[PDB]
């Protein structure tokens, strides 16, 4: 399996407040082990996955300090913003940033990532090679010159090959058990009525970890595609995922159908078909 | 024929290291104008000679502010000896939207205030570079085969050297089409269409959501770049079938809307006996098509009164100019 | 710009009356953030409401998720209700013990 991780962070704006709320979370695939918030009591960079909780007093603080300056950053930058668009100041406002690097299956750095977004649409962003921006406003194209003019490409892309694959190896080993643990998918078939001659079948996927999936139907064993429902994978709640395909078929012909279920923890795809009874 | 066309603009303070700062800037300034082939406080001027052809933008500014068109217009350092200004103009709901890059020679006297070369009241200059969509936002039909337009002129000297096109959308952004100097490269089965109008419009067919969001059509040449952004929203109407189901006790009626993306869904239920407009509904859960288009389930409960009723399950959504129906009866 | 929460209300292991298992409320890929999610019973906002944990996705999309200790019976109808900046009025979603 892939890996990852992801820094996200947030600014929003509040009406009649000089200060936005700021929000740093970070993430190793999809999963969160650090976050700062600056509504909390007194704000802090804090542990989220009980693994993380193995880095001492001294990384809060320096991870800490480092959401101090970004929060003035995001204060100024929300504003600038606000004057570039004529905007008025009585509404909310909303700034992010995530950034990271892309782990495949063998550890090689797949892709890094910098880039931000103003209500919630692509503003500006580093490209895969990071070296080049891509900015999908206009705004943002002033802004590429500067970055790339004054060549600050290489200062984000020396830390995402670098720190950010380094810290996310040491965060694998530490987190082994939880971050590498695949937990193979229970699967069954139930079945549906539909109209009068027609049934559904449904394809289950329970309690699987990673998230990364894929359920297909196939009948006389070629995969459809096309009138196949699907909903977005989505967690159990106990760390585990959930997924489900279903399909209509004709009353009678439930035998010819076939699900597919294919992931990181099984050692062969599954294959399933409806069992009445038994 | 021959004629002059002017704007309010504004323009950015040259302190440019806040400008590697930040995002952005709240620096004022004032108006730019250039001579046309149709066919108290003080502002600044700006004073730029066409050599090129300005594409379909003449007469579409000629008629703007009669048409009734909110034209934008910003002006930049291309930096951080001569120098070189670039602007950029939207035209809102008319679309054309323009990107230019100017020159001055120099030797000759500047502006104490901002570093610009003025000459006999003016900042004399010349434009020799525009790329323009006249297209800035669209809306296709699922499968349906999209043309984002995009143009651009070189004055006589300026070599081409790319025409990349990429697509930034949500997280990610990918390349579509490179066209190098004397090759392609497409990436998502694309095709593209003496010192004048060029045309760079992407083609795109058989669209599928994965084409939807933010395109750069960018213009790469010889001394400099310049982008323009095409906005591409993918419409799928849905469809929308009421039928009721399970077994005449508790008789609930149910509503199956699918094969629609956006996500936006307006459900509207009607009963009747002309009465109108009934409450209650309530909604399913989140599935999706293959392809990526939703569908949900409205089971609004039926309540016959006496003899019997009509209720009319309907949405509204994006690609609707028309909220779409249902309609099936019921009894006691 | 703003986009309408992707929502799923299911339940963690396969519904069973008696013993145990929970409710979700899946909520995904909305914007902007303020947001109000409020579980259901009969129409009544159950009052223990167990984790309303919030974190965002790379599609700069906030999600959320809202459950509690559950056993299933079939006189009740639980349901998941969102108010969000999108949507013009609350939408109430209906769980389906095999969806």
């Amino acid at each position: 399996g892939p890996h990852s991780m992801r820094y996200f962070e947030t600014a929003v704006s509040r009406p009649g407040l000089e200060e936005p709320r700021y929000i740093s979370v970070g993430y190793v695939d999809n999963k969160e082990f650090v976050r700062f918030d600056s509504d909390a009591e007194n704000p802090r960079y804090e542990p989220r996955a009980p693994w993380m909780e193995q880095e001492g007093p001294e990384y809060w603080e320096r991870e800490t300090q480092k959401a101090k300056g970004q929060e003035q950053w995001f204060r100024v930058s929300l504003r600038n913003l606000l004057g570039y668009y004529n905007q008025s100041a009585g509404g909310s406002h909303t700034l992010q940033q995530m950034s990271g690097c892309d782990l495949g299956s063998d550890w090689r750095l797949l892709r890094g990532y910098l880039q931000f977004a103003y209500e919630g649409r692509d503003y500006i962003a580093l490209n895969e090679d990071l070296k080049t921006w891509t900015a999908a406003d206009m705004a943002a194209q002033i802004t590429r010159r500067k970055w790339e003019q004054s060549g600050a490409a290489e200062h984000y892309k020396a830390y995402l090959e670098g720190e950010c694959v380094e810290w996310l190896h040491r965060y694998l080993k530490n987190g082994n058990a939880t971050l590498l643990r695949t937990d193979s998918p229970k699967a069954h078939v139930t079945h549906h009525p539909r109209s009068k001659g027609e049934v559904t079948l449904r394809c289950w996927a329970l309690g699987f970890y990673p998230a990364d999936i894929t359920l297909t139907w196939q009948l006389n064993g070629e995969e459809l595609t096309q009138d196949m429902e699907l909903v977005e994978t989505r967690p159990a709640g106990d760390g585990t995922f959930q997924k489900w395909a279903s399909v209509v078929v004709p009353l009678g012909k439930e035998q010819n159908y076939t699900c597919r279920v294919y992931h990181e923890g099984l050692p062969e795809p599954l294959t399933l078909r409806w069992e009445p009874s038994s | 024929p021959g004629v002059d066309v002017v704007l309010d603009c504004f323009l950015v303070k040259d302190g440019a290291h806040r400008g590697a700062l930040a995002s952005s800037e709240d620096r004022a300034r004032a108006s730019l104008v250039l001579k046309q082939v149709p066919v108290d406080d003080p502002p600044i001027i700006f004073e730029a000679s066409v050599d090129l052809v300005q594409i379909p933008q003449a007469e579409a500014l000629l008629h703007a502010d009669a048409s009734g068109k909110e034209v934008t217009c910003e002006i930049s350092r291309y930096f951080l000896t001569a120098a070189w200004f670039m602007a950029n103009v939207q035209v809102s709901g008319g679309g054309p939207s323009i990107s230019l890059v100017m020159k001055t020679p120099r030797v000759l006297w500047h502006p104490t205030l901002n570093l610009p070369l003025s000459p006999q009241g003016t900042v004399r200059t010349a434009v020799e570079f525009q790329v323009m969509t006249q297209t800035q936002s669209l809306s296709f039909l699922l499968g349906s085969s999209a043309s984002l337009d995009c143009g651009f002129s070189m004055a006589p000297g300026l070599d081409l050297i790319s025409v990349e096109w990429r697509l930034q959308h949500k997280g990610r952004g990918q390349l579509v089409y490179s066209w190098t100097a004397g090759q392609g490269q497409a990436v998502r089965k694309g095709a593209t269409l003496l010192g004048m109008a060029r045309d760079a419009s992407l083609t795109l067919p058989g669209l599928t959501i994965q084409d939807e969001g933010t395109y750069i059509c960018q213009i790469t040449t010889s001394l400099y770049r310049a982008q323009q952004i095409i906005q591409l929203n993918i419409q799928a109407s849905p469809k929308v079938r009421l039928s009721l189901a399970n077994e005449a006790l508790l008789p609930t009626l149910i509503c199956d809307i699918a094969g629609y993306y956006p996500l936006d869904v307006v459900v509207t239920w009607t009963r009747e006996e002309s009465p109108a407009q009934v409450s209650g509904a309530s909604f399913s859960s989140l599935r999706q098509s293959v392809a990526g288009t939703y569908s949900i389930s409205s089971s609004l409960t039926a309540e016959p009164g006496s003899a019997g009723a009509t209720y009319t399950c309907q949405v509204t959504h994006i690609s609707l100019e028309e909220p779409l129906g249902a309609s099936t009866q019921v009894v006691p | 710009i703003q986009r309408t929460p992707k929502i799923q209300v299911y339940s963690r292991h396969p519904a069973e009356n008696g013993k145990s298992n929970f409710l979700n409320c899946y909520v995904s890929g909305f914007h902007p953030s303020d947001i109000e999610v409020d579980l259901l019973k009969n129409g009544e906002r159950i009052e223990k409401v167990e984790h309303s944990d919030l974190s965002f996705s790379k599609d700069w999309s906030f999600y959320l998720l809202y459950y509690t200790e559950f056993t299933p019976t079939e006189k009740d109808e639980y349901a998941c209700r969102v108010n969000h900046v999108t949507l013009s009025q609350p939408k109430i979603v209906k769980w389906d013990r095999d969806m």
